[PDB]
Parts: C-alpha cells; structure tokens; sequence
C-alpha cells in the first residue's frame, strides 16, 4: 500500500528593485561636492546603470518565471474534480485581491531622503496571482497539455491515471482506490495550511533575502554617518565652517569613503542579484518541468515519485 | 532631534520655544518614456514616487506621469512603466494602459469530455 | 573615458605632471592618479568577473542543452521550446550558439465522450494504452496524443476487478477475436 | 498478484544459462479456450 503527501518548496524569485541616486547620496544639494564628484568622472553614471541593470534583471526574472502561459485559463463552475477539494489553493474572488488563502498566509508570514529610492515591480501581486490561477486552471482542467500548446481538456480521474502511469503505477490501482487518494490529498492540504499557519521558519529564506537587502541599505545609511577622516559627516557644516579649499580637502575624503561604500554596496547587490538570478532560473526550470508536466527526475521536486506541483504566489518568490 | 541617518530631523526655534519638524522637500527621479527618434520626438515624463500635485496628467503608483493619455483599454506591454502599467506609441501620441495578461480561455471541463489532437 | 578623470590632479596627463613639476609634488599628484586609475581598474575587473560568471553559467546551460537536447531526445518539457520534442540542430553564432528546436505541436481538437472503464460480463476493462472514447454511437479506443480509433478487443484491454468499484463505467461488449478463430 | 500466463512472460533461451531460477508451471490462457 501507499500514501500521498504534498510538500512545500520555497524559492526566492526576485529581489526588491532598488535604485540609488548616486550624486544625491554623495552630495545632497551641494555645488562644490558635485564639482568634485564630476572631477572623479563616470563612477556615478556607471553605478546608476549597474543598479538599473540589476532592477531590469529582477524584472526579467519575475517575467521569465511567471509568464510561461499565454492563455489565462479559468476554472469551470462545476468544481467537482473527483473529490479533490482545491478550495484553499484556488484564488478567492470574495477577497478584494484575487488570491488564494494559502497565498494570504504566505503574504502574512513575511514582515529615504538620501536618494535611496525603491522602484515598484512591474507585475503587481494580483496579476501574479492571476498567472498562478491560470497555471492551476490549466493543470486541473487540461492536465499537462497546456504547456505543450492548446489546452486539451481532460477529466481529473483520467489525469491522475495518466500521472500514475507516468510513475509506473497502473491505472486500475487509482481507479479502484481514488477516494482514499482524494482524502489523503485533502488531509495533506490541511496539514500544509496548518504548517503555514504555524510558523515562518519555512519562509526564513525569503525573509533572509529581504533582511539582507535591508542590512545592506541600513549599512549604507550608517556609512553616510561615517567621517572617513573628515571633521564632520554633515557636508553643510564643513561648507559653513571652512574656506573653500580647506572645505574641499574634507569633501575629497567624504567622496572617497562614500564612493568606496557605494562600490561595496553595488558589488554585494550584484553578487546577490546573480545568486537570485540563478535561483530564478532554477525556479523557472522547476515550474516548467513539474507544473507544466510530469517530471521523472528524482528529488528535483520533493521526495518521492513525483506527480505535479501547484504554484503559489509569494512576496518576492514562488512556492510549489 | 535626529533621524536614523544622524541627520537633523527636528529643531527648536532659538528666540521662541517652538518645536519644528523638518522634512526635506519632495523629490524623485525623472524618467522619460519615449519611442525611437526614428519614429517621433514626443516624450513623456515619469516623475517617480511623488504625487501629481507638487510638480494631460495621469497619476501612477510609480509616481507622476505627464504626457501619456491614460487608456482604459488593455494592450500588451511595450515600454514598462511600473505596477502593471505600460506605454505604447499609437494614434500619434504616447498612451498609458494597464498591461494585458493575455487572452482569457475558459476550459470546458466535464466528467466525460476529452480533447484529442486529431 | 576614466583615463580622462583627474582625480584631483592638475591634469589627467601623466607627462604634463612629469614635465611641469618637481618630483616632490609630482609624486603626490601621480599618487592621486594611481589611486583613481587603480580604483577604476578594480571596479572594471570586478564587473569582468561577475559578467564572465554570468556567461559561464549561460555556457554551462548551453552545454547542458546541447548535451541533452541535441545529442538525444530530451523529453523534459519546456527545456527545448514549447511542445513534445524531436531534435535540436546547433548552429554557430558569434560568441554563442543558436539551436533549432524542432517540436511536435498538436493542432486541432475534437470532443468525445469518455469512460475510464467499460463493463462486458460484470468485469471492468481498462485500456492498456490510451483512453476509451465515444463519438456518440460507439465506444472506441484511441491514443492519448492522436486521434485514431480502433475496435476495443481483448488485446487492447486488461481486466481488473469488477464493475462496482470504479465510477463512470459504461456497459459495452468486449470483442474477443479468439472466438471467431474457435468458430473457424 | 496474478497467475503467470503466456502473455505475462516472454521466453528466452533455456533454463540453465540463468542463475537463481526456480521451477514452476506456466498457465496457458490458450489451453482452456483451445479445450473449449
């Protein structure tokens, strides 16, 4: 005999699309500071175009993950799929954002004047939920054929017989025992919503991504307070106190330390962005091969003879 | 008073015991949404993270947008603006639209219906 | 362009500093120039390694794509374009490779009435390969991914259990072709 | 479990080249239909 179990798998997809005004960071409304910044050349424009490439890359990450399907499918009103109750994982139209209850738990479990700006993501959370609703709609109704082309519509008992024949189990086993499988799947759905309502230690990776980004920004803000050997960290104090050459020496020290701090921050953001890009390509691979079809790669999609997964929208990530 | 960045956030007046909260002035980046210079010279300014008061005006979640006539129709995205809004150059003038997620396709599921590739 | 940056020197030209100044000040100005150009170069080399790492990952992906997709029939869906997969043909490109993933895509669909099993003599019959279909007048057996009907015989089906357990089961006659051979 | 039939098994060679083989009786489904 056997059992059926669902398993979460949480992958970060994109970062927070953060842009830094470099001249405003180093020289906040100062003329002599902007002069000495332009003496140093095209550091500032290069860092701006680098961070812009980062933000475009995370937007491309979100787009290349979530936009695999073109035709946005929608569930039929007769929700009777063999006793498999998908009510928690389907989106809720009665909630003002058309999101799943599971996605509400996922969003619940996740927690200025210096040129530090945050660009919005291109895809909002509701249309990301609409993409995932399309993916579950095609997966439930059409089976795996919607990733291959047209949505060839199939019954759900036929679909589970086909997935069991994909893992080698003959279809008479499921057709003689479908109610036990349905009850086990519904109970596993109950356990996964209980586990998501339990604690955020599963979502500690996504929270760690946001916390790393916040640590980097906060360390950059604290590095604004650093003197780097100057007599003040406030630029306007040095401009008020000193003669212009004697001010400009301290301004050279401040631009030197702040440019090193910005290069450090851009370097950390670049390496973390490459890590997030690799994780996004991994997530896109997992969704393309496990959502859109039946993978026979063992341990690529959780322990066991894999059948399918169902995506859920997460803040800056996806969950299968 | 001080802020989180060791910057002066609030002051007290020296002549009169009055407490003043200092906020720096409303600022944001300037983005230009344009098609190619082969096609036109018409530009649309996207101010970032400010409302369209402190600056053919449409207000986005990304900020103040000037020069894009906002359309309630939905197209595929050509120039991404932010928060689901995209721009295109059609009759011509720069327009803004909520970008389309695609075409909806209802699926005729039944407990005995199939679709076979003939 | 970062050659042209002074970094606080009197000129970005090294020879001008060497030809104008005594070395007790010219060494200081040259030191500022070395600091600026060395910082710019280290930033450039850092960008070089990160971008080369990205292209390295892309090349590993391309090697994986051709080693699975070109050199055999990779049945992983969406690794090799949309659809069921047949070949990919690698063509050279300037600093890259371009594949021609030829794919099997279904074209036209047709609705049929289905049953997961049929019942001939109180016994349940499941198809060994495919799915039972009905055009409305007869129950026929076909392939999962192409429509070609056949008469449902004993050799198309495997018997498992009785007709009580499964749902959606209809009543038909399973043809035994051994019976006309016995009648022969 | 099912009874070993002629359509469950394919013959190959003889029963001395293989290690671990046991002896049994193969049921022929052609036998009771040919008797009928």
């Amino acid at each position: 005999n056997f059992t059926i179990s669902v398993t979460t798998e949480i992958l970060p997809v994109s970062m927070t699309k953060t842009s830094v005004d470099c001249t405003m960071y180093i020289c906040g409304d100062s003329t002599e500071c902007s002069n000495l910044l332009l003496q140093y050349g095209s550091f500032c424009t290069q860092l701006n175009r680098a961070l812009t490439g980062i933000a475009v890359e995370q937007d491309k990450n979100t787009q290349e993950v979530f936009a695999q399907v073109k035709q946005i499918y929608k569930t039929p009103p007769i929700k009777d799929f063999g006793g498999f109750n998908f009510s928690q994982i389907l989106p809720d139209p009665s909630k003002p954002s058309k999101r799943s209850f599971i996605e509400d738990l996922l969003f619940n479990k996740v927690t200025k004047f210096n040129g530090l700006t945050v660009l919005p993501p291109l895809l909002t959370d509701e249309m990301i939920a609409q993409y995932t609703s399309a993916l579950l709609a095609g997966t439930i109704t059409s089976g795996w054929t919607f990733g291959a082309g047209a949505a060839l519509q199939i019954p759900f008992a036929m679909q589970m017989a086909y997935r069991f024949n994909g893992i080698g189990v003959t279809q008479n086993v499921l057709y003689e025992n479908q109610k036990l499988i349905a009850n086990q799947f519904n109970s596993a759905i109950g356990k996964i919503q209980d586990s998501l309502s339990s604690t955020a230690s599963a979502l500690g990776k996504l929270q760690d991504v946001v916390n790393q980004n916040a640590q980097a920004l906060n360390t950059l803000v604290k590095q604004l307070s650093s003197n780097f050997g100057a007599i003040s960290s406030v630029l306007n104090d040095i401009l008020s106190r000193l003669d212009p050459p004697e001010a400009e020496v301290q301004i050279d020290r401040l631009i030197t330390g702040r440019l090193q701090s910005l290069q450090t921050y851009v370097t950390q953001q670049l390496i973390r962005a490459a890590e997030i890009r690799a994780s996004a390509n991994l997530a896109a691979t997992k969704m393309s091969e496990c959502v859109l079809g039946q993978s026979k790669r063992v341990d690529f999609c959780g322990k066991g003879y894999h059948l399918m997964s169902f995506p859920q929208s997460a803040p800056h990530g996806v969950v299968f | 008073g001080r802020d989180i960045a060791d910057t002066t956030d609030a002051v007290r007046d020296p002549q009169t015991l009055e407490i003043l909260d200092i906020t720096p002035c409303s600022f944001g980046g300037v983005s230009v949404i344009t098609p190619g210079t082969n096609t036109s010279n018409e530009v649309a300014v996207l101010y970032q993270d400010v409302n369209c008061t402190e600056v053919n005006v449409f207000q986005t979640r990304a900020g103040c947008l000037i020069g894009a006539e906002y359309v309630n129709n939905s197209y595929e995205c050509d120039i991404p603006i932010g928060a689901g809004i995209c721009a295109s150059y059609q009759t011509q003038s720069i327009i803004a639209y909520t970008m389309s997620l695609g075409a909806e396709n209802s699926v005729a599921y039944s407990n005995n219906s199939i679709a076979i590739p003939t | 362009k970062q050659l042209s940056s002074n970094f606080g020197a009197i000129s970005s030209v090294l020879n001008d500093i060497l030809s104008r100044l005594d070395p007790p000040e010219a060494e200081v100005q040259i030191d500022r120039l070395i600091t600026g150009r060395l910082q710019s170069l280290q930033t450039y080399v850092t960008q070089q390694l990160i971008r080369a790492a990205e292209i390295r990952a892309s090349a590993n992906l391309a090697a994986t794509k051709m080693s699975e997709c070109v050199l055999g029939q990779s049945k992983r869906v969406d690794f090799c374009g949309k659809g069921y997969h047949l070949m990919s043909f690698p063509q050279s490109a300037p600093h890259g490779v371009v594949f021609l993933h030829v794919t099997y895509v279904p074209a036209q669909e047709k609705n049929f009435t289905t049953a997961p099993a049929i019942c001939h003599d109180g016994k349940a019959h499941f198809p060994r390969e495919g799915v039972f279909v009905s055009n409305g007048t007869h129950w026929f057996v076909t392939q999962r991914n192409f429509y070609e009907p056949q008469i449902i015989t004993t050799d198309n089906t495997f018997v498992s259990g009785n007709c009580d357990v499964v749902i959606g089961i209809v009543n038909n006659t399973v043809y035994d072709p051994l019976q006309p051979e016995l009648d022969s």
